[PDB]
RNA sequence: AUCGAGAGGC
């Protein structure tokens, strides 16, 4: 995204354009694409080089100007403390991989927990497409009735793990039994 | 195979460290394991 | 009534029954529901023999699936297992055929059904082998779905099973146990944060036994032989039937030692 | 591939012996009675029965490993008594309960009205 | 690919159910949760046998072979 | 430090003792300064321990290394294990790196110098060297296939 | 292996029955140990098992998206709704006894997924096999029916155990054995030997 | 044959522990200065009181395997509400004739003061605890 | 260095059998058992060649000789009942 | 060095391994269709042509059957393929290769072969399926998991091969480690928390259970315990069954913690033969650690009687466990409410401080520590106070955090958790660490490019204030992946180093083992040590152990050990010695105590000069404490009656003990002062062990229970004594070679960067270092 | 065969 002064320093975007982008997405008039949003100077594309002169924000709700009981569960979050920040990141998700994001809480455990699982997920067994019948591979595996996870990341509507999914959400208990 | 379709391999001063221009363009977390981690990662 | 365990019927329907156990030892229980589990035999597709499969669900998995598919069973202790019978692989006494052959004509997908699916083999006069529809639209449970232009047709011999050999010859799918509601014995130690009462919701069974005075010392020599259980059918064979075959057959499993003992 | 077929573990085969008594050693009145293709729930249950009977000072159950549906049960008696007699009395008493349970529940169903 | 028979914990019978309880979310705009509870399946092992499971199979109906 | 040093009386009390630690190490002149006790004063560089004070002192630095890398993880290896390996270095009267330079150098054997590191230029050497082997290694004998003079094969067994 | 690190082979398959049950009567699919939890620090599978739990029963999908606020103590909330345990255990009773567990276990719903490696194709045994003619050593893999390799580490831990005979079979009995013959005048094996 | 020693105990103190079925017991002799005791019993099996005289014995009897009560032939071998069979883990002397005496039940500890009872107290592993209200 | 005997009198070696010797001496016997050799001492209820020679063993039964070596080449023979199975 | 050290091998398997509690730990469970395929050569023999003639009948597909039969002749018979299969004979000296049958000796070896306790023999048990089976404790030799680890088989093919591996490499005679001096093998996991659980007080058995868990024990006495609790109801303890699983006439004390014999805390171990008088079961009794009850039963019963208590302590326990159950759960890492607020508040508490460290360093009013830039010393204190505030804000969890949730009864049970596990998950995660540092600006000032230029504050820096059970900020999670993605780096680089490194340690040690005069030489011969570890004695057998006359008071040691029959209070009692009346005056006896004495503070003047420290433990060829507890349960022994014993023949007794034990044969001077030196540690540990005054007063002593103590001692150091042709060094190289693989890695080169400039002598160093005294 | 790539278990 782009923060420029709006007055109070604002993200260029706006909820009606966003209003527009989820008006195109309904309809599967006017239309509106992320090529218009480009085009228009909502958003702009940062190299590492760029990204060294800017200063970007993760969240645009830290942006607007703040003067509370808060619920302790919640994570501790610093006070962003930038009166200039140029852009705001889309997401912090984002910055995640495929495989990363398709791990369930990536937030809530340790990372290299979540590259073993990154690495796994390769691994695992799924459907990898429809035309697997009709195509000849030399190996391929697929599972009987393959579920959709319970708890699924917002990315992984973009990545179709819930449309072909690759594992069962298995009924698991936490317990000691003979041994095994 | 979408992780397979977009792979970063470095051919190989600290390369497999994660770093702070890493961010944002690389996962943080996806690489193959032991023998030549970091070398490989995933945009 | 009868001398001994003593049950008491709080709901009946005829996919579940809910009922209190008394004067039972709770061995006995547990022992009785593992055998409703496991013991009772009901015939369900034990071989699949397809003639044309142009439908994409492969053959191993449609037969997996027909063989979960529910068939009657009232009748099967009339049937004799095909182990025990004398024909080299079916007769009509240990098996139940039931063909099956759809092509789908229809641009749309054509649906294949349990209520489909036909019985070559003669009944003699036993209700036996008839699939199960509890639909209110009376449409069986969907083995398959066809594309206009795909044709499959299927043999299915159905013979006697245990649910010990196989999950789907087991005709109930849940039972429902439930003792020392109260915790009067103090068998388990509940994990709370702060009280164990807020953690743990009251048992609608803990309401129906009288609560604990707080000021009574427990007692150890109390054992509890009242139980509140429930059992759930899938149809193959009612509610009441079930339960009473498991009993019977934990029965005959003790008269098996017995006369095992007579000969030793 | 390796694993053996669930029919098995079901049924007795190669001819054995359905129950097998032992006579236990360093006890007087001890023997140990093997049951094979048998499971948990039958032994329990004579167990239990054994232990309700005052005769019977020792009763217990094992198996030996979950793949083979073999069961152990051991049993001391009082002196005079037979500990196949103790089994037989229990396993007696034990169709006894579920019989007059079978009756009781067919009487209360019959109640039942759905 | 196809709905399951059963409840693999459970063995409950969850195939008649699918196609009803897919009219019932579309005709009452109902939550997953309340046309679950209208089919009866209470145990949520059951519900999840109803709700994780997609049918791929008219992906490879929509195949023209 | 805080060590500990015998009483008056007799039980073991604890004085603490200043020391001073030292970025660089210049042995032969710092043991020859005033204020400081020769006999105490350890350089962590086993090397110049030994040249300064000979080999049996270089050894006993080397495995107080050894213990000191193993302690740091907590863990325990007996003395004899780590000692072997101090004692094996220190019998050559000039330190010998466990690399190949020093393990291959020694002119004991052929084919366990040849099994570690350089096979052909070893062998290339000791056919100009004109080499005998005793056979009597471990490995060589495991080359030649026979069974080794090693735990069983040490003994011979004859007729009573 | 679950959606989060730790990954397990099956030790046994058990049927239900023995299975601990629930007062619902819902078997687990399948047990894992808790001993492995705390070394591995996954919270997730914990919170994942929770959430799960509450989806189902809800009918909604549950969002486990990083970096979104959540309350495990408001999905322990919608839990308590259900009447469900906050911490999701579940009393349990153990299969063979019907006696409850004197602790409560904890109960979810986890996704798992299936590895590509399974045992059938990994198990490989061979007494006598084929060999490579130069060598004469067996050949290499299962598919080559070949012997495995035995390490130069492993002869280092024979040699420690300081058994000859073991070694020197598995050495050239198991493996390239051969008989030559050799000249002692040559001192090499220039002998060329017709038996017959 | 005979109870070794019998005695009369107040109890001055109850403290729950750690474990919650087992609290510890201290207690000194009644009308006797020399004797105190440490006791753990289980409180769920007995009540017990912040203050009580509890009566107290040790008998050595009244390789055998523990026959399942049966009414007829169990003489009770005490009316006293609490029994259990320990062994001693030490016999020691606080001073010169004050004998010190430890005895521990199935991992449950004892410990009694005074020499007047230590010719009652015996090597013999064998004791059984008897508690009346 | 040839015919370097040890005398009988003036030998140091251990007199307990090293646990390589002991299980030599068994595998040599148990081949021979193998090898259908006789055995001298009465065996009851064991097939195993391994059980023979450890009864043979604790017997002292088997005749063999055990030559302790040297670096040096001079060779120490002991008799397998001379030397002490602990 | 491919091939000829390394051969692929007949005869062998792998498989994917899973563990089985009801197999015993020496057996291992062999594939059926492995041990089918297998085969070992049998000559046949009268009593084998019975069973042999069924087996071939059976024929190659049933596991008791052959693959082949050997004519003597020695062309080939193919069982499956030729018509004779059915109507065969076998004639004598005509082998047959049977199929690999139960209770088989074969080699079970886990690929990393960092040590000779990773390849062991064990049994054949036949199982049904197709993993191979092994026990849980048998898993930490082998450092394998269940979680696909793959695991090799070889068979031995000779009865020489066979007997070999059952002599040497059988599981029971590697549980006590050579190295270490502590057994390889302990029981793990469930069981180990189970056990726990079952000693604890509160844990009662009822007499249902107490009956199967003494049927369960695979040997019983057939006695039931005498029930604990008799009145009220018949209950046992946990420790009374538990008891009845320790074999009898063991003996074990050990306080963790300063223990009164009450025992409130229930803290440390009592236990008598075999019967637990005091305590709840914890991981140091049951460990691999040297004075775990392993050792001690290994040492006395021989280790099959070990391997025995180690299935039957698995079997019990495993019964209890899933009778009460177990279960980690989210509550577990859940704290309450005010001890959460307390830790954010450290963590305020801990940002304000680093706050005002900071201001101090821009003010440029600063204290520089001699040798540190000043920003140097400012990083080193800020780190500091976040390691502070992370551990404090652990310690307050563990405090929160109840006796009954798991995860702390898993740490006390000594199950897998760490305290800095419960920290992280409750409280907080802690700072970052990269290249030992705190996270780089990689852009110019700016840590991350949200964060400004030139903050070095702790959330621009990386300190995780949030626990994992939090959720982490993306800031957070980002510098917490550079750290695991270093420490991931870091593991793969240390198995290749360490691999390179044991190599080289085997490669030179290969050649060394201990000759038959005890030294130890290569094949050359050059004496690496004159008597192997400078004591000429195995290194298993030692344990640790006090020496009395090291440390303590003068006057103390002398009240201890010093007794002067001509004064009185000096004299022994004569309560003490029925002789004690004789022995007032009594000169000539006197002046041997005298002399006694005297070789008591010449070995007390010794051992403080071995040690400056002094240190009272250090490894000693055989435990005399344990010998005194076994002779004061065997010969029933009474304090009140005066000892029978000769207080000359005492003194005497000793010195011929001494005299009794040689390392080294024969009468050679240098051989008898090599000798001398060799026992000189253990004689004064015997001296000091064996007073006369405390002989006669510590325990007291019949004359036939120290002739019985001295006759142990001297048979216990026979076998403590190293056996000739063992191979010291490989076992030296692996020794340091796998905890080398189990090192993780005021600054100086440490772990696996100074074990490498360690073992090869360097010219550089990373960091010298003077030590100026 | 040869070479390469990928994966597993640390
Ligand atoms: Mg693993
Ligand atoms: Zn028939
Ligand atoms: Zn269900
Ligand atoms: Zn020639």
């Amino acid at each position: 995204f782009i923060v420029e002064d709006d007055g109070h320093k604002e993200l260029k975007v706006r909820k009606g354009h966003i209003a527009k982008l989820m008006a195109t997405e309904y309809q599967d008039v006017e239309e509106y694409t992320w090529s218009s949003l480009l085009n228009e100077g909502l958003v702009e594309y940062i190299d590492a080089e760029e990204e060294e002169s800017i200063l970007i924000a993760m969240q645009p709700e830290d942006l607007e100007p703040a003067e509370l009981d808060v619920d302790p569960a919640k994570r501790i979050r610093v006070s962003h403390h930038a009166t200039t920040f140029t852009h705001c990141e889309i997401h912090p998700s984002m910055i995640l991989g495929v495989a990363a994001s398709i791990i369930p809480f990536p937030d809530h455990n340790q990372s290299p927990r979540n590259t073993y699982q990154s690495a796994m997920g390769k691994q695992a067994m799924g459907v990898f497409l429809t035309n697997y019948n009709v195509r000849m591979d030399t190996m391929a595996n697929i599972l009987y009735y393959p579920q959709k996870p319970l708890g699924t990341t917002r990315a992984m509507e973009y990545l179709k793990f819930r449309e072909l999914p690759a594992g069962q959400n298995a009924i698991v208990a936490i317990a000691c039994y003979s041994g095994y | 195979t979408l992780s397979h379709l977009r792979r970063t391999n470095t051919p190989i001063a600290k390369p497999r460290q994660l770093h702070n221009t890493h961010w944002g363009l690389v996962c943080p977390a996806e690489t193959p394991e032991g023998q030549a981690c970091g070398l490989v990662k995933n945009l | 009534s009868e001398e001994g365990p003593q049950v008491k019927i709080r709901e009946a329907s005829k996919d579940n029954v809910d009922f209190i156990l008394s004067n039972v030892d709770l061995a006995m229980a547990n022992s009785l529901r593992r055998v409703m589990i496991a013991e009772i035999p009901t015939l369900a597709i034990d071989s699949v023999e397809v003639e044309t499969n142009t439908t994409v669900l492969a053959d191993e998995f449609i037969a997996h699936r027909l063989g979960l598919i529910p068939l009657q069973s009232m009748d099967i202790e009339q049937l004799e297992y095909s182990r025990d019978c004398f024909c080299e692989d079916h007769c009509d006494k240990c098996s139940v055929v039931l063909t099956l052959q759809a092509f789908g004509e229809s641009e749309s997908t054509t649906n294949v059904y349990s209520k489909d699916l036909v019985i070559v083999s003669n009944l003699m006069g036993r209700n036996i082998g008839h699939p199960i529809i509890q639909d209110k639209e009376g449409n069986g449970v969907l083995i398959c779905k066809l594309r206009k232009g795909q044709e499959l047709k299927l043999t299915c011999v159905a013979k006697k099973g245990i649910a010990k050999e196989h999950a789907k010859w087991g005709p109930a799918a849940a039972i429902e146990f439930e003792y020392d509601p109260w915790n009067k014995l103090k068998h388990t130690d509940y994990w709370y944060e702060q009280d164990s009462a807020k953690e743990w919701p009251q048992s609608k069974n803990c309401e129906y036994e009288d609560p604990p005075n707080e000021g009574d010392p427990f007692d150890y020599k109390a054992q509890a032989d009242t139980f509140y259980m429930n059992v759930e059918s899938v149809g193959s064979i009612p509610v009441d039937q079930v339960v009473v075959r498991g009993i019977d057959t934990l029965q005959k499993k003790v008269a098996s030692i017995l006369l095992a003992l007579t000969q030793m | 591939m390796n694993a053996p077929d669930r029919f098995e573990l079901f049924l007795l085969g190669e001819g054995e012996s359905k129950l097998k008594i032992d006579p236990d050693t360093k006890a007087p009145n001890a023997v140990v009675i093997t049951f094979e293709k048998e499971d948990h729930t039958l032994g329990n249950l004579i167990r239990a029965e054994l232990l309700n009977d005052r005769k019977v000072l020792f009763a217990a159950y094992k198996v030996e490993h979950p793949f083979f549906a073999r069961f152990k049960l051991r049993i001391q008696t009082t002196e005079g008594y037979d500990p196949k007699d103790a089994l037989k009395n229990a396993c007696n008493s034990i169709i006894n309960k579920l019989g007059a349970l079978k009756t009781n529940f067919e009487t209360e169903w019959n109640l039942q009205t759905l | 690919m196809i709905v399951p028979v059963r409840c693999f914990s459970c063995g409950k019978v969850v195939g008649d159910k699918w196609e009803s309880y897919l009219n019932l979310l579309q005709e009452d705009e109902l939550d997953e949760g309340t046309a679950l509870s209208r089919l009866g399946l209470k145990r949520y092992c059951c519900r999840r046998m109803i709700l994780t499971h997609v049918d791929l199979i008219e992906k490879f109906l929509r195949y023209n072979p | 430090y805080d060590r500990k040093v015998p009483s008056p009386t007799g039980e073991y009390v604890k004085e603490p003792e200043w020391v001073l630690e030292t970025d660089g190490v210049n042995l032969s002149e710092v043991m020859t300064v005033p204020g400081i006790d020769p006999t105490r004063i350890y350089t962590n560089s086993f090397i110049d321990i030994m040249e300064v004070l000979g080999i049996e002192a270089g050894r006993a630095a080397l495995y107080k290394e050894v213990y000191n890398v193993i302690a740091s993880d907590g863990s325990y290896v007996n003395y004899r294990h780590m000692a072997l390996l101090v004692d094996v270095m220190t019998t050559q009267g000039g330190l010998t790196s466990v690399t190949r330079h020093g393990f291959n150098r020694s002119n004991t054997g052929a084919l366990m110098r040849c099994s570690f590191e350089e096979t052909v230029e070893i062998l290339f050497e000791a056919g100009a060297s004109a080499e005998l082997d005793d056979c009597r290694g471990v490995s060589e004998n495991v080359i030649l296939g026979q069974m080794a003079p090693i735990g069983t094969g040490a003994f011979d067994v004859m007729i009573d | 292996a679950s959606r989060h690190g730790q990954k397990g082979t099956i030790g046994i398959t058990y049927r239900r029955e023995d299975m601990p049950f629930t007062a619902e009567g819902i078997v687990p699919d399948l047990i894992i140990n808790p001993h492995a939890i705390p070394s591995r620090m996954t919270v997730a599978h914990l919170i994942e098992c929770l959430l799960s739990k509450v989806a189902a029963l809800s009918g909604n999908e549950g969002d486990a998206s990083p970096f979104t606020d959540i309350t495990v103590e408001g999905i322990s909330k919608l839990l308590r709704e259900h009447g469900y345990q906050s911490r999701g255990f579940e009393v349990m009773y153990n299969g063979h006894t019907g006696k409850k567990l004197m602790a409560q276990i904890f109960f979810g719903p986890t996704y798992y997924q299936r590895l590509r490696h399974m045992v059938d194709d990994k198990i490989h045994a061979r007494a006598r096999g084929p060999m490579q003619v130069l060598t004469r050593q067996p050949v290499e893999g299962r598919s080559r029916d070949g012997g495995l390799r035995f390490g130069e580490m492993e002869r280092d831990c024979m040699i420690a155990h300081g058994a000859a005979s073991f070694l020197k079979e598995r050495l050239m009995e198991a493996s390239d054995a051969f008989r030559v013959h050799i000249c002692g005048i040559c001192g090499l094996m220039t002998v060329i030997a017709k038996l017959n | 044959s005979n109870t070794l020693f019998d005695d009369i105990f107040q109890v001055s103190e109850v403290d729950p522990g750690r474990y919650n079925k087992v609290c510890r017991i201290e207690a000194a002799s009644t009308t006797q200065d020399q004797c105190k005791l440490t006791l753990d019993i289980n409180v769920e099996l007995f009540p017990v009181a912040a203050q009580d005289s509890l009566t107290v014995t040790i008998a050595s009897s009244l390789t055998r395997s523990w026959r399942p009560p049966q009414a007829g032939d169990r003489s009770l071998a005490d009316d006293y509400d609490y029994v259990m069979y320990g062994t001693a883990y030490k016999f020691e002397e606080v001073s010169k004739d004050l004998i010190a005496v430890y005895y521990s039940f199935g991992g449950l500890l004892m410990r009694l003061e005074g020499n007047y009872r230590n010719l009652n107290n015996l090597k013999q592993e064998n004791a059984y605890l008897l508690i009346r209200r | 260095l040839k015919e370097k005997a040890i005398p009988k009198d003036q030998r140091a070696t251990t007199p307990y059998m090293t646990k390589y010797e002991r299980a030599r001496i068994l595998g040599t016997r148990a081949l021979q058992i193998s090898m259908n050799a006789p055995v001298f001492v009465d065996l009851e209820g064991e097939t195993d060649p391994l059980r023979i020679a450890m009864k043979e063993l604790a017997e002292k039964k088997i005749p063999l000789v055990i030559r302790r070596y040297l670096p040096d080449g001079s060779f120490e023979d002991w008799s397998v009942e001379e030397l002490i199975v602990d | 060095r491919g091939n000829l050290m390394g051969k692929r091998v007949d005869f062998s398997a792998r498989t994917v391994i899973s563990g089985d509690p009801n197999l015993e730990l020496d057996q291992v469970g062999v594939p059926k269709s492995i041990a089918k395929t297998l085969t070992y050569p049998e000559v046949v023999t009268p009593y084998n042509i019975d069973r042999l003639t069924q087996l071939v009948r059976n024929g190659p597909n049933e596991h008791p059957g052959a693959k082949y039969v050997i004519r003597d002749s020695g062309d080939r018979i193919d069982l499956r393929y030729s018509k004779r299969a059915g109507d065969i004979q076998l004639q004598y000296g005509w082998k047959v290769e049977r199929h690999i049958m139960d209770n088989d000796p074969v080699l079970f070896n886990r690929q990393p072969s960092l040590h000779k306790m990773s390849m062991m023999a064990h049994r054949v048990k036949v199982i049904p399926y197709s993993t191979f089976r092994l026990n849980l404790s048998v898993t930490s030799p082998y450092n394998a998991d269940f979680d696909g680890d793959e695991m090799n088989l070889h068979v031995p093919q000779s009865e020489e091969t066979r007997a070999e591996l059952s002599q040497l490499c059988a599981v029971p005679l590697q549980i006590v480690s050579p190295q270490s001096n502590k057994p390889c093998m302990g029981i793990v996991q469930d069981t180990l928390c189970g056990i726990r659980k079952l000693t604890l007080r509160d844990t009662f058995i009822e007499l249902d259970q107490v009956l199967n868990m003494l049927y369960w024990v695979p040997d019983w006495d057939g006695v039931i315990p005498t029930p604990a609790i008799i009145k009220p109801k018949p209950l046992w303890s946990g420790k009374q069954i538990l008891s009845v699983a320790i074999p009898n006439g063991i003996h074990l004390q050990r306080f963790d913690e300063g223990t009164t014999l009450l025992s409130p805390k229930d803290n440390g171990m009592l236990i008598i033969d075999g019967q637990i008088i005091f305590g709840v079961v914890e991981k140091k009794t049951v460990g691999s650690s040297n004075g775990g009850l392993i050792h001690v039963v290994t040492r006395e019963k021989g280790p099959q009687v070990c391997a025995k208590l180690f299935g039957n302590i698995q079997k019990v326990v495993n019964f209890w466990l899933l009778h009460n159950g177990f279960s980690t759960g989210i509550g577990d890492t859940i704290a309450d409410g005010p001890t959460m607020r307390e830790i954010t508040e450290t963590i305020a508490e801990a940002k304000k401080k680093v706050l005002d460290v900071t201001k101090e360093a821009q003010a440029n009013l600063l204290t520089a520590k001699h040798g540190m830039t000043l920003r140097e010393s400012f990083e080193d204190n800020v780190v500091r106070f976040l390691n502070e505030a992370r551990d404090k804000a652990g310690r307050l969890a563990e405090v929160n955090l109840k006796d009954l949730n798991n995860v702390k009864q898993m740490v006390m049970a000594g199950s897998k958790g760490s305290f800095i596990n419960i920290a992280q998950m409750s409280a907080c995660v802690g700072q970052q660490s990269v290249e030992g540092k705190r996270i780089a600006f990689g852009f110019v000032d700016r840590t991350l490019p949200h964060f400004s230029k030139d903050d070095y504050s702790p959330e621009s820096k990386g300190f995780v204030e949030n626990s994992y059970l939090r959720g982490l900020t993306p800031q957070e999670f980002f510098f917490h992946a550079m750290g695991g993605r270093e420490g991931l780096i870091d593991t793969a680089v240390k198995t290749a180093e360490t691999g390179y490194i044991q190599r080289r340690l085997v490669k030179a040690l290969e050649d060394i083992m201990v000759h038959y005069d005890n030294t130890t030489r290569n094949s050359l011969g050059n004496v690496i040590q004159f008597i192997y570890g400078e004591d000429g004695m195995d290194a298993a057998h030692i344990e640790k152990q006090s020496l009395d006359t090291i440390g303590g008071s003068d006057a103390a040691f002398e009240k201890r050990y010093r007794v002067d029959l001509l004064n009185t209070d000096h004299t022994l009692d004569p309560s003490l010695l029925e002789s004690g009346s004789e022995i007032l005056g009594d000169l000539k006896l006197q002046v041997l105590l005298d002399e006694e004495y005297k070789q008591l503070v010449k070995d007390r003047k010794f051992l403080r000069e071995v040690f400056v420290d002094g240190e009272a433990n250090w490894p000693l060829p055989v435990n005399i404490r344990r010998i005194i507890q076994n002779a004061q349960q065997t010969f029933h022994i009474d304090h009140t009656k005066p000892s029978d014993l000769t207080i000359k023949d005492i003194v005497l007794g000793v010195k011929d003990l001494q005299e009794n034990l040689l390392v080294l044969r024969g009468k050679n001077e240098i051989i008898q002062n090599a000798q001398r030196d060799a026992v000189t540690l253990f004689c004064c540990l015997l001296r000091s062990r064996l007073a006369t005054r405390r002989v006669l007063q510590e325990y007291r002593l019949t004359k036939q229970a120290f002739d019985w103590v001295l006759s142990n001692i001297e048979a216990q150091f026979l076998r403590s004594v190293v056996h000739p042709g063992e191979m010291v060094g490989v076992l030296a190289a692996q020794s340091i070679g796998e905890p080398a693989t189990q090192m993780t890695l005021k600054k100086v080169t440490s772990g696996v960067p100074r074990l490498k400039e360690i073992l090869n002598v360097a010219k550089n160093m990373k960091t010298p270092s003077l030590t100026v005294y």
